[PDB]
DNA sequence: TATGCCCAGCATCGTTAATCGATGTATATATCTGACACGTGCCTGGAGACTAGGGAGTAATCCCCTTGGCGGTTAAAACGCGGGGGACAGCGCGTACGTGCGTTTAAGCGGTGCTAGAGCTGTCTACGACCAATTGAGCGGCCTCGGCACCGGGATTCTGAT
DNA sequence: ATCAGAATCCCGGTGCCGAGGCCGCTCAATTGGTCGTAGACAGCTCTAGCACCGCTTAAACGCACGTACGCGCTGTCCCCCGCGTTTTAACCGCCAAGGGGATTACTCCCTAGTCTCCAGGCACGTGTCAGATATATACATCGATTAACGATGCTGGGCATA
């Protein structure tokens, strides 16, 4: 064709070896079929929290340009400690 | 090692409706099928009831499915039409030129004589392909490769015959000789002629080599800067001596067109490049060195700028000397992977071969100066001075030759400008998006020429209901880029011209492809998407003289990636792709010396848009335009061996000093070596003679003097006296001695042998070359029959004997590892170490038959 | 005698603006007075921290906004921008 | 007084003191006692009234801890923000599973 | 070749996944799912190289311990093969339902 | 008459659900946290209404991880709970040290 | 005194729970867990009332404590 | 002497954590012997975390400490694991837990 | 911009039990954040624990049981003796 | 002339000795990179030194908030017995999930045109803290009575077993 | 389909105690003025990201095959439960009581503020020493080849006898 090129939504970026190797790493044996598409969904309510703090704290900021200490701040806030990128 | 199903070749039918079906094409048709771990020349016609269950089986499945919706789309389908038989059908001998390539050798890599089932051992030859990467080469045996094509064979023991290895490279890095500015061409352009200024660029490089320095070559495109380079390569190896290895980093889409043109001016040297991933790794690393805890084999390649940063280890374990490329803009920026990589080698000299703008930016000036020179080193009023110290600082190592002197067979040079309106698409996608709907910065930059670049935008402009006339209407119409495109593109169909359109984006690309396919246009793109068997078969289609694609679609660093267009004329550009003297580079894959109907360029300006300040930048970037007589013992027995080989060395010494063997001496020293020793050899023949008649003579006394005691009677009858002149005589009649002589410590050297061997093989030399000079293959004795064979394994006939004498014409005698390794005679499975053909059993034999004919 | 303080005759005023029949006992009473003191130590820590991670030495009203929006769930935040934004601009236009 | 021109009724002179004796920041706002007792006044509002209705659903006149603790346990955004909240002398929601009845 | 235990193969990839210290979840459908939710959250927007990697193992956080209560989750429930169950209960003990 | 098994229980839940005061009683709850208080730090006085803390606060987690409990187990399919379940209400929440 | 806590007790907090039928050995193990979600609260309050140089356990301490931990308690001061 | 930290007999900085206390806006007034207890136990803290990271180094064979070490050597330990408890560490990983029930028999 | 970092605050304690060891620049950072961290945390419930207490100033008593609640025992006994010994050094000096 | 007898003639087998070349092993030298210690230069916060005053340590006082016992009785707690719905051992089984395979696709390693934007040093003005005065609301302490707590009696409402 | 039965709700009556409200009075917020100063504003100096481009090359997915595990169902074992029976101590209230928390006053001490320098610390060029990599040179040990020597075996080219 080479005519016109639709990626519909990007939810489907996180395919399904990639949430296997996750399950891999948490030490499961065999998953079942219709997971990962709730897991989906698991880390979009556990992501446009995070996003939403670290819009909010850029934009407090008086910029337009999300920094690293804003999700750092962010994820803290939440108790999710995190080090590595400042602090 | 398994034999399964690699690809389809070809199909055809078995036994001679609306559609046929799976079980139709089983007892219907029947499909040559390609095996894998073998060579295309083993395609056989098979199904599936005729091998059962193979590995690999899904392939064929679904080659045939698509050969089930092609008959569907040949002549069972009431909505085909004529160009789509032309297009199915063309797919055919497509595929068949994709195919038939795949049987014709192009190069032997290695020859390694393997061992077969029945305990013979059969010189297998590691087979090299065309249109192919260097994995798949099979072995083949010596048996029907040179029944098909000899070139290769014959160029590939020209290729150890050649002995260029480094190790009889010359050493001037303690003092360079003296070098001499020569005039005239070597005899070594086997494809053309050269004019004035390519010898005078080389010259250049050598006038600046002998020097240690290292310079620029920065003339114009098209002026043969790539056969400069072969040649001066060339002519640094054989005249200089530096046989070394050279390397040679060439981009991947230009690396068959230096093979080409490689192989068609220096078809002495070979040129093995470095091609693959993983498997050709493997190829070239077992074809660099020998299993062994040091063989060069080579010494130019061509490696791609990704392959150096991917093998650094085993590009860097490797010592060079001189380095070239093509193209060296890459080196902008001094921050960059390639940069400090390319320093990484521990190399003696340079040599770029460029023409980049070095005005816009002092970096990439600074940068070219300290990349081949460490050391040596802003306000428009300081820049006159600045300029004019760095101009002519630089210009010593620079070469500045415009193409004002090559006009005079050059068409002239022109080029027109077309200020293109907007439209109200442009309009409404210059001013709505910048307000509130949607449906960054550079999306505007992109979007100021066409609009269709997002999804919401075809449907805007349809109002109305597939039809097909309206779509390409909307789609013209849509931007006045297009109508005056497709009016002067008709104006050129009118007269017979290759147009060309260069551009930056590659989504234009598929849309002009959307858009010429509708009108019947033949084409082909060029980007940087198909690998380099699909874009050579395009460029290689392309430059036929018959070819109907008038239009050819290319890119900015694609396009001017390299290679040339010899039949396009006409260079149509969108846009300025935000880089000066991109366009030139851009329009010199057309414009070159070999087009005659001039060229004719159109820039398609952006008026009252944002490119046109872009162009203005680029502009504002153009305007600035600123011992040897001491001889050892192992060169006595070297050179001892070499008489035993060669015989007479007054004549071909330079070939029998080139081979490794003679030290770099003087040639004075071996002419009096060689004299004094057959002097010395005639000499101890003739003392050998003298001596040993007298020693004859004393035993015909003695030996009267016993017969004169036998024949009286006083000798008993019953025990036969073994101690006696006459057995004495009689063994030495029969002595089993030689003509030895000790010179200069080299004991156990016989002199007879030197003797015949000289007249064995000047007989031989003077019997081939008397007759048959320039075809030894037709060389025939008439009735002259040997004595038969005694108790050997093999069969032998005069041909055997007539085809013996080219080994030792060819090679020399004792020289028995070529002659059974030799597919030119025959004698394959006739020369072994228990076995019968032995070394000097054989080699006795041909003395036999050298005294049969000097008889 | 210690006077403690509590937020007692402040808290029945807005009752009464919504429920003026209604009452409310001083168990309930201690639980919103800790809930109010709760509320003002989470929203004035939060502005501290994001006071001191802007290298800011003042807490103005963009603080407590950005700290109300933050611990806020939807809605209640907006209409606390809304509430006290109007609240400030009453103030202000005032004297 | 700020509480009167403010036109709330929540403190401000006090909350103020409460921010320069609680020691929080070097310096203080001009709106931010207003502000925040504008935030607290929308609160009260709205957990007060939920507490009348609340104390409206079994026909009582004063609020007892019980209608607070019904009243924010049966919102959702109530519920997210005090998660960890454990009202004194309250209760639990009557939720009982499906799966536990007799049949 | 031959047909393996199945399930053994799963262990093994644990035991190399294990020993493991890079991420698992790939970048570029990362960025571009992150950027186009931020961008529908809120226009104009500029991130970091490391925000990517905060919010990658940041992620990968909950998503690796999530898996493992409902790995337990599973292994309580005398089965084998995990169920939205599994996932439903472990956000409700978990409380941030 | 012998009623059905169970269903006291839930008329127990019924009564139980709309009480406001606690369940065990102030007398043995105080000598248990008096006594353990004693032997963890001798001469110590606490306020009376610190006993109703420590009692609805423990309450509070009692009836929140005694529901987490029964969540445990009606994910088992059974009614009847057991030690397991407890233990995986602490092992998933984390507060299991 | 351990067995203060009787079964009715458990038995109770089990209604309130929404428990229909419960096990055997359950309030044993029970009183563990109260007993070690006891011992650090405990000890949290002996600490901040020892070092407020007095030897009186009041009720703020145990507010403190509490939302230290991150249970927040109302009503008993705060 | 003229540093505190060399008066104290410790390596953390004693001026600066007391510069912090002074810019935090924690405290109205400071103490005399606090940077000193403060400097002594995250000392403390150091030592035995770099510790169990040595440690965490030599049963790998490894010179250089990785945040796989911290990783690993803190969640080895019950003390530092409580207190680390929504602590979430960067490059880093988890334990190989594999349950007993889940081995093929 | 000279910002503040622990960088050879951190190269004397190591030295001190490891004197052969390396230490890379992730988990350097691993390290320097983690005493900020702390710093917070201590820094934090010694600053509430002052506001409860009415203490208009951090002593040494407030760092001791701050540093006893944040840690559950060993960590909690072992800082305190280096603690009161640290600060017994600095003032007997 | 054919058939046994004298005199060479290379290849058959085996054994000795010299020679080119590969393999294994030192042995002092010339690169490669990765530093950790020192001096180069400069920034600046902590320290050398004094102090007034407000929060903090300590003594005498108030009392009231918390401790330790005392009879009665009341709902509350512990045992027990037949038992019936719940938990568990065990088989049928079928559709979803793990296991190979080929092809297209997108993620990854470098480059590359700028360009809105992060940090800050010029500049000062409205923003913010402290001190008199007063004055009106918040809260300490006590009286009223009505919403609600509690019990007796009449509907009432599912509910187990027939 | 149904009927007496324990709980449960509603009506009527008693009755109970603490917030609403009143008296008052204490003191921190309110103005008004003065003194100290923080960061908003434009733009200088860069600066990593906005998009893509060249160019791979391993993976995602449809496809096909096997298979096996929890739902469903069968059958059996079981363990608190409704209810009756037999202990049992917490507490409403009262009584004695006692000593440490809170208050006020006296004293005290040490520290943020201020005035005033100086080597610790940050970045980087320079330097010889751990390891690691060859590298020219020498010595010892074969692998294999070729020239040389001891003994012929028919084979070819001629010499004495049928
Ligand atoms: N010495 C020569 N004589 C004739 N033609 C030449 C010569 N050198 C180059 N050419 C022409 O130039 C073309 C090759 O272009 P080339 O110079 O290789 O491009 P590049 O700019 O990459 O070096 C060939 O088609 C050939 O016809
Ligand atoms: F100008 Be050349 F074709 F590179």
């Amino acid at each position: 064709k080479r005519h016109r090129k639709v990626l519909r939504d990007n939810i489907q970026g996180i395919t399904k070896p990639a949430i296997r190797r996750l399950a891999r790493r948490g030490g499961v044996k065999r998953i079942s079929g219709l997971i990962y598409e709730e897991t989906r969904g698991v880390l979009k309510v556990f992501l446009e929290n995070v996003i939403r703090d670290a819009v909010t704290y850029t934009e407090h900021a008086k910029r337009k340009t999300v920094t690293a200490m804003d999700v750092v701040y962010a994820l803290k806030r939440q108790g999710r400690t995190l080090y590595g990128f400042g602090g | 090692d398994f034999h399964g199903i690699d690809i389809v070749i070809n199909h055809r039918l078995k036994t001679s409706k609306t559609v046929p079906d799976l079980n139709n094409c089983k007892e219907n048709y029947e499909f040559l099928i390609k095996w894998t771990d073998e060579s295309h020349l083993h395609n056989t016609w098979e199904t599936y009831e005729s091998i059962g269950q193979v590995r690999g089986l899904k392939r064929l499945d679904n080659y045939c499915k698509q050969f089930i919706i092609e008959d569907q789309q040949v002549r069972l389908d009431p909505y085909v039409t004529a160009e789509d038989i032309e297009i199915m059908d063309m797919e055919r001998e497509r595929r068949l030129d994709e195919f038939e390539e795949f049987h014709v050798p192009e190069r032997i890599i290695d020859s390694q004589r393997a061992s077969l089932e029945d305990g013979t051992s059969q010189l297998q030859y590691l087979v090299k392909w065309r249109r192919l990467n260097y994995d798949e080469a099979t072995w083949e045996n010596a048996t029907d490769i040179v029944k098909l094509a000899p070139e290769q064979v014959k160029h590939f023991q020209n290729r150890e015959n050649s002995k260029i290895l480094p190790q009889y490279s010359s050493n001037y890095t303690s003092q360079r000789p003296r070098f001499e500015k020569l005039s005239v061409q070597p005899p070594f352009i086997k494809g053309g002629e050269l004019r004035d200024f390519q010898l005078t660029g080389i010259n250049w490089m050598a006038f600046l080599w002998s020097k240690g320095d290292n310079g620029i070559l920065a003339d114009e495109m098209g002026l043969g800067k790539t056969v400069q380079t072969v040649a001066f390569i060339s002519w640094l190896i054989f005249a200089r001596r530096q046989n070394g290895p050279h390397i040679i980093v060439v981009p991947l889409s230009t690396m068959p067109a230096w093979l080409d043109t490689f192989e068609k001016w220096a078809p002495d040297l070979n040129c093995i490049c470095y091609m693959g991933n993983q498997k050709s790794r493997d190829t070239i690393r077992e074809y660099e060195f020998y299993t062994n805890p040091k063989t060069m084999k080579f010494n130019v390649l061509l490696t791609t700028y990704e392959y150096i940063l991917k093998d650094r280890a085993e590009l860097g374990s490797i010592k060079w000397q001189f380095m070239a490329v093509d193209e060296a803009h890459r080196l902008k920026n001094a921050e960059s992977s390639l940069y400090e990589s390319l320093n990484s080698f521990k190399v003696a000299n340079r040599m770029l071969i460029t023409g980049t703008p070095l005005q816009n930016n002092i970096k990439e000036l600074a940068a070219l100066v300290n990349f081949l020179m460490p050391g040596r080193f802003n306000q428009d009023e300081e820049q006159e001075e600045y300029i004019h110290d760095l101009h002519r600082r630089i210009q010593p190592f620079i070469l500045r030759r415009l193409k004002k002197d090559v006009e005079k067979s050059l068409p002239s040079k022109t080029e027109r400008i077309l200020r293109v309106e907007l439209s109200d698409v442009q309009t409404e996608y210059y001013k709505n998006i910048l307000t509130k709907n949607y449906s960054i910065m550079n999306e505007l930059k992109k979007a100021s020429n066409h609009p269709y670049l997002f999804d919401n935008a075809e449907e805007r402009v349809l109002q109305k209901f597939m039809t097909r006339e309206n779509v390409l209407r909307g789609l013209i119409m849509s931007s006045g880029k297009m109508v005056l495109l497709d009016q002067l593109l008709t104006r050129l169909k009118k007269d017979g011209h290759r147009v060309l359109i260069f551009s930056q984006m590659v989504r234009m690309l598929d849309i002009l492809g959307d858009y010429l396919s509708i009108k019947g246009i033949n084409f082909q793109r060029l980007d940087g998407t198909v690998p380099s068997a699909q874009r050579r078969i395009s460029i290689d289609h392309f430059n036929s003289p018959d070819s109907n694609d008038f239009v050819f679609l290319l890119s900015t660093r694609a396009g001017g990636l390299g290679i040339n267009l010899m039949t396009a004329d006409t260079v149509v550009i969108f846009d300025s792709d935000w880089n000066p003297q991109a366009d030139l580079q851009a329009m010199a894959r057309a414009h070159r010396i070999g087009q005659k109907n001039h060229v004719m360029v159109y820039r398609l300006v952006s008026k009252d848009t944002v490119e046109e300040e872009v162009l203005e930048r680029a502009r504002k970037k153009m305007i600035l335009e600123y011992d040897m007589d001491s001889i050892g013992e192992s060169e006595v027995r070297a050179l001892y061996k070499a008489i035993l080989k060669f015989g007479n060395l007054k004549e071909i010494l330079d070939e029998l000093i080139a081979d490794g063997t003679l030290p770099v001496k003087s040639f004075e020293k071996y002419g009096e070596t060689y004299d004094e020793m057959m002097e010395a050899a005639k000499d101890c023949v003739h003392e050998e003679e003298k001596n040993r008649k007298e020693i004859l003579e004393k035993l015909e006394k003695h030996a009267t003097a016993y017969r004169a005691k036998l024949k009286s009677g006083e000798i008993k009858a019953e025990n036969q006296p073994k101690d006696n002149p006459l057995t004495r005589l009689s063994l030495k009649k029969r002595e089993k001695k030689a003509v030895l002589f000790n010179f200069k410590g080299v004991k156990s050297l016989n002199a007879e042998s030197l003797l015949s061997r000289v007249e064995d093989l000047k007989y031989l030399k003077n019997l081939i070359n008397s007759n048959y000079k320039d075809d030894p293959l037709k060389f025939s004795l008439g009735n002259n029959t040997p004595k038969p064979v005694q108790n050997w394994s093999s069969n032998w006939t005069k041909e055997e004997d007539e085809k013996l004498l080219i080994g030792v014409f060819k090679y020399g005698y004792g020289s028995w590892t070529q002659i059974r390794d030799d597919p030119f005679l025959g004698i394959t499975d006739k020369i072994f170490l228990k076995k019968v053909p032995g070394a000097i059993h054989l080699g006795r034999r041909v003395d036999y038959l050298l005294s049969f004919l000097r008889g | 005698k210690t006077r403690k303080e509590s937020y007692a005759i402040y808290v029945y005023k807005v009752l009464k603006q919504v429920h003026p029949d209604t009452g409310i006992s001083s168990k309930a009473m201690s639980i919103m007075n800790s809930f109010v003191n709760d509320v003002f130590e989470r929203i004035a820590g939060e502005a501290s921290r994001l006071a001191h991670y802007n290298k800011r030495s003042t807490i103005t009203s963009r603080e407590i906004q950005t700290a109300v929006r933050l611990l806020l769930p939807g809605e209640l935040a907006k209409h606390a921008v809304s509430e006290g934004t109007k609240a400030v601009t009453k103030y202000t236009s005032a004297k | 007084t700020r509480s009167s021109r403010a036109g709330l009724q929540f403190p401000v002179g006090r909350v103020h003191r409460l921010l320069r004796k609680g020691n929080y920041a070097e310096r203080v706002g001009a709106g931010a006692p207003v502000y925040l007792a504008a935030v607290l006044e929308y609160l009260t509002a709205e957990i007060l009234e939920l507490a009348g209705n609340a104390a409206r659903d079994n026909k009582k006149t004063r609020i007892i801890p019980r209608h607070l603790q019904l009243a924010v346990r049966n919102d959702e955004e109530l519920n997210k923000l005090l998660g960890r909240v454990t009202i004194a002398q309250g209760g639990v929601l009557p939720n009982i599973q499906s799966v536990l009845l007799p049949k | 070749p031959h047909r393996y235990r199945p399930g053994t193969v799963a262990l093994r990839e644990i035991r190399r996944y294990q020993k493991s210290t890079e991420l698992l979840i790939r970048k570029l459908p990362f960025q571009r799912l992150v950027r186009e939710i931020a961008q529908d959250f809120k226009t104009d927007l500029r991130f970091q190289s490391s925000a990517v990697m905060a919010l990658q193992e940041a992620s990968e956080a909950y998503l690796v311990a999530l898996f493992e209560d409902t790995n337990l989750c599973a292994i309580h429930a005398k089965r084998v093969t995990i169920m939205p169950k599994d996932i439903q209960l472990a956000r409700r003990i978990r409380g941030e339902r």
